[PDB]
DNA sequence: TGTCCCCCGCGTTTTAACCGCCAAGGGGATTACTCCCTAGTCTCCAGGCACGTGTCAGATATATACATCCTGTTCTAGAGC
DNA sequence: GCTCTAGAACAGGATGTATATATCTGACACGTGCCTGGAGACTAGGGAGTAATCCCCTTGGCGGTTAAAACGCGGGGGACAG
């Protein structure tokens, strides 16, 4: 049973979803949130491909951005596992 | 040249809300930039707005949606509220 | 439909982190991330459907999107 | 002698500086750091008194947001006392 | 030498203000590096500012749209 | 520093995403035409900007009262002979 | 059973922040002296509204297939501290 090292599938991970610039969260569940957060607002509310395409890769931006901030926050606290706490910082220096 | 000031404005404004209370010349600035500040931000969001669309025009919906834009939550309906009650009443 | 915030799977979350260059990814970060996501997006989309509902406009286009975005200060460029 | 405990001290003085709004930084010192740094942009650039306490008090504001944000982060990482790390990844996080 | 000029006790009450109970020592020069580049920054803009309209001493106005431009607007000014 | 809980890495299933084609009905775009509401200009008057000045809200300050820290001291419990 | 060391809690003294005037220069804001700027009212033609398709395109419906997510499982990693 060849097992790898719990942290070099990971960098592996890293690396690949680094060098590779194609999405990771997937078209339709997000199109499927963006119609639930959208139908609070406006009764019957329609969203265009490119729009939902638009917000997934503003969406996916922003999330990654924030793990790269929160990331260097665990290595400034001298741990590697990112925590809630981490999140919190990062939103809260920004003022978010 | 001549510069535009809104201490008789914020003035009155006060003493609507609170008749018995003052107000220094440094806090009268600070208002002045505030609300010069807030209406450069309105104007432009609504001038942004005009433009979205190819409308040569600014209008009451413009402020509004520019005010939605801008100001968050219960601050941004009341703004709304008190916008359409000053329309409703001028006409 | 309602209950869609788990639409964002938590490999996606792992991808996403992966792509921040995140080592270790703890089991209890998923729902602040989905919690995070969610408030972003209620935020882009809220500025999105008030631009929509200026314009006379039903559906949302992608151009307001990007203009929202830009409103916030986070400017998308390809649309 | 009287002796005080590490911290009390420092404790009253973060109240009786957050209570009160007074210029921390001193006029003279921040208005020759000013004219030594616009003389390399501007030989013979003048300052008027209002343009310098604006600039001081854009500034101590900043610096002191700056600071906020670092004793933040030091707290997230289990640490009392503030290093230069912690305003580095203040600084990365919020893109300065 | 006048960015030495500013104190360490001022920049311990910079940091009393933003509620930091005890200082490192070795962070008053990066905190003297941080301000430097944020002057720095604010004072090429301000520079322009003035340079534009022909001017040679820096107004508080000018100062406060540089700030403002930034995403750091300034009041009382 | 030891460790026991927490996260990662193949296995398996299942589970929904991506895809391929089409009805189809509500919605963005602009042409023919109209409208009421908006830029410009003539005159001016009541809202508005700048200087004078009384004084009361605020600023600086001494002295004195309530509140907390601390050192002194008295008492009682327990070890030793 | 008698002698004696040491821990423990108020007792008064020291010091700190704080209220109470005491007062004093200081600018807040009314009064006034003007004053410039839009209110009232034509002139009218340019942008917006209404429609009027129009299409178009995005939502939903037949699944097929399969990359991927959820299910625990196992041993290594390491996050939280004294």
């Amino acid at each position: 049973p060849h097992r790898y090292r719990p942290g070099t599938v990971a960098l592996r991970e890293i690396r690949r979803y680094q060098k590779s610039t194609e999405l990771l969260i997937r078209k339709l569940p997000f199109q499927r949130l963006v119609r639930e957060i959208a139908q609070d607002f406006k009764t019957d509310l329609r969203f265009q491909s490119s729009a939902v395409m638009a917000l997934q890769e503003a969406s996916e931006a922003y999330l990654v951005a924030l793990f790269e901030d929160t990331n260097l926050c665990a290595i400034h606290a001298k741990r590697v596992t990112i925590m809630p706490k981490d999140i919190q910082l990062a939103r809260r220096i920004r003022g978010e | 040249t001549r510069k535009e000031s809104y201490a008789i404005y914020v003035y009155k404004v006060l003493k609507q809300v609170h008749p018995d209370t003052g107000i220094s010349s440094k806090a009268m600035s600070i208002m002045n930039s505030f609300v010069n500040d807030v209406f450069e931000r309105i104007a432009g969001e609504a001038s942004r707005l005009a433009h979205y669309n190819k409308r040569s025009t600014i209008t009451s919906r413009e402020i509004q949606t520019a005010v939605r834009l801008l100001l968050p939550g219960e601050l941004a309906k009341h703004a709304v509220s008190e916008g359409t009650k000053a329309v409703t009443k001028y006409t | 439909l309602r209950d869609n915030i788990q639409g964002i799977t938590k490999p996606a979350i792992r991808r996403l982190a992966r792509r921040g260059g995140v080592k270790r990814i703890s089991g209890l970060i998923y729902e602040e991330t989905r919690g995070v996501l969610k408030v972003f997006l209620e935020n882009v989309i809220r500025d999105a459907v008030t631009y929509t509902e200026h314009a006379k406009r039903k559906t949302v286009t992608a151009m307001d999107v990007v203009y929202a975005l830009k409103r916030q200060g986070r400017t998308l460029y390809g649309f």
